[PDB]
């Protein structure tokens, strides 16, 4: 059993893209939070569920939507949630 | 080049710069000294993230 | 794994529900004093385990019983019991 | 402000639930701002056993 | 780890209850439904979570919130939900 | 007969509490006693986005 | 604990994904449908697992890939692979 | 109406789409649930599975 | 035969030990060779609260 | 994760002790099952944590009070409590 | 996760309790604090496994045999073995 | 007072049930009380093989 | 929660284990570091992991390899690296 | 939370092994049963916790002793415990 | 060839032949057909086991 | 007296071997915690470590 912490970095990543959807449908950010969310918990019990990140080696990949992939990384401690990212578009970005 | 069926993207050069930007944007985000928020946290900035984009109707 | 904690207003609001209800029936203070701490520790294994407060951001609500909820907060090192509260009335008052 | 039924809440009315909500917010926040640092379970299941025992005692005179 | 069974009977209580809830808040009703799916389906992993049933023994209460229970029984190969009522009121107080 | 202090109970009757315990019985003891073998959560789930669907067309 | 099981419907999509992206790479089409794997068979332990379809009540939507989506029922004896589906496009073909 | 929608908002290009999507899905899944061909277990998928690419990787 | 001291062991002599031992063998081999098949906590918690229940009716009469 | 489960032989075990014990103390009785329970439930998610038994092998003992042992077995499908015993007497009997 | 103390007193006791035991068997001595062992290291990972103490409140009571109670605390940061003590007689009774 | 049957008690005599655990709690209390601080599970388990080590050679 | 520390006189014997067996392998040197890593790490979790030393008490021993024993103490504030020794020959050297 | 099991394989390996040390010292066999036992048990809680076999890919290697090793592998619902055998000689064999 | 602090082995060829046969025996084990059974039935096969050596003396 | 262990018994050639093993071992862990030195992180010896790595690589 691990607890589910994430990286200020994806949480930064999750206002710039909520906000980014505020601009057409407030409720389509808040729905998808929702399955961000329903994703992201459920690896506290069943940490090594999701299949490890090709792109990206010894992290997972979590498609929650087409449009969006959730990265997370086991820890010795902890799973941890390193990146949320749009699955085609290079979105959001570094600042 | 790419079919839709056989990639998310649409050229090869999209599965390198895509993933290139990707494995940068994970080593800055690692590189970070911030220490990482429980869940709970995340859930509490959501929140008050939502509430303050509802008042503004 | 983490370890179970209770805030001191949490306890100063246990000996509250307990002195009022005692006032009627002592053996209901005692009643309720097993599920409230019957369901408290379970959390030290699943702490995700009850959804977030509404009310409440960033706290997670134990409805224990239909006058009685537990409001806790897990974090970086232990799940801690942040306020016992009658579901329906003000009652115990903060002090 | 309007009524509420059952079903729909835990409240008799509207005003009621805000009355309630603002109370649990300040109650928390108190709570949360207080200096005591927070003692584990078994201090407060001994603070417990102490409190009926006191009260048994009390009934029985 | 056991399968999470309804019973028709406690099916028969979300109908009347979220038929009810939504003559009012259509929303409510929907919420409702969430608050009680995300303590039926946890089950199936934690099964004892939820104390047990004192008005019904053998039976285990979910508070699932201050006005509506949920009670289960975890049976030899299932969790199974066998009603689904207002915590206060007598309701639903099935008509046939 | 005595009425209740609602810090000691969710009724505010005994006479209340009582009837309301012997009415969950009686419904626990209904439901256990019916015949109609149990749905699985999913049959439960479809039942439920078919209600709601059907409620939102009446408008 | 719940046996992994496919609609004969199901496996004749698999039948016409495949067949059409070893078209393009061959072992496209054959890393597609060990994503395809690892997401239907850890099912038979964590049925509940994926969230439910909301174009499709009764059934829950499992994001394998951005373009594609496995469909799955937990019955009262098993957990049955409905459709797999482009999540994009109207694909595969009728019969 | 129809509108053009975001690959940030939605996974189809317009609304039309959308409906003519999630329509196609209904009628298919509505098809394979009344099929009356009994459902196959995971492991003889399986089987059809390293049979089909072990077609193909004989066609030259 | 000897005599145990009670921080040796939990019987009195090593006579009651084999005696105790052969038993427990005995009991668990006819309980696990018994057809009646086995059930779940809450049916047991079920006939335990109507047992208790049953008790207290007989005292209070 | 196992079920809990108990065999016919020790909750007619259960109903001895119980029975004897309530001749004295009734609520010796039910404070003995609490504990007993209390023994039996925590097994669901920690079954080989009771050490193994001497006496009976393929056992395992819980001294859950100074004068009574919990016998249970732990298996394939569900951790099993064979028999209910008193640590020190021979009680109850088999039937 | 919490590490598994001792308090000096509880060791005291360890002591006088083999030095007992073996004079009779000195592999008793040797099985005993082997199953104390399996007691108290548990713990590290599952503290509040073994239920509260009846006579001491705020302690835990480990029957790790019928003559035989580990008594321990869950503190805010390790568990604590307070004491070990024979279960039936009043011993070991500290002669200083 | 009154003696205890051995399934109801673990002691024999009421009486001798209490003085048991007053002898408990006056223990635990000077246990807690007590200044010296407590030594890590490692180092008991030293002491331990310590102990019968010196008795073993007591041949 | 305990930190890792290693003794002086521990990565001394891992300079004289290392520094011998690159002669041979300068790989072996470094692969044997890596499971007498993923052995020591691990250990700030769970350090009552490994069984105590027999020759040696006080002591918790850790057999990384055939040939190799990781010894260490777990302290009231910390999990400690005594040394780092041949489990077969009287190695690494005195000074 | 994985359940501990054995393949009948790796216990036809521990008669074997325990039967060869008895004509010599039958506490020897003893003693080695209980350190494959504090190895092969603790894996319930922490599966993943010895690397994976060099030799044998997808299983794990507990080196318990200097001679002796311990192959599991964790599966979807259990740590299997695929072979003991003598870290050094070829030995159990085949029959 | 090998040193006793390089390897568990004695030469190259010993690193082969072992590996070789640990293969060869975690295969045969792996496509047995015989159900694994839980450790506390192993528990029981070993405390009869040692019981029957203890009992040839 | 001296016996010969069989490498199934004991990681010992003889018993003799087995005593002055043992005996060393003691001997080293009381060197090495009556040592002075304090006790260096984890951290610090995989530093210590690549750089020792680095040196040797570096020597042709």
């Amino acid at each position: 059993m691990l607890p589910v912490l994430w990286l200020e970095s994806a949480d930064t990543d999750l206002d710039d893209i909520t906000s980014y959807i505020a601009r057409f449908d407030i409720d389509a950010a808040e729905r998808l939070w929702q399955r961000l969310r329903g994703c992201v918990l459920p690896l506290s019990e069943h940490p090594y569920l999701y299949p490890p990140s090709d792109r990206v080696p010894g992290l997972r990949e979590i498609v929650a939507h087409p449009n969006y992939i959730i990265l997370y990384r086991v820890t010795t401690s902890s799973v941890e949630v390193v990146n949320v990212i749009h699955a085609r578009r290079q979105f959001p970005l570094e600042h | 080049a790419l079919s839709p069926m056989v990639s998310e993207f649409e050229t090869i050069e999209q599965e390198n710069s895509y993933n290139e930007w990707l494995r940068a944007k994970v080593a800055t985000s690692l590189a970070d000294p911030r220490p990482a928020i429980p869940h709970d946290e995340v859930e509490r900035r959501m929140a008050e993230r939502f509430a303050k984009m509802r008042k503004e109707r």
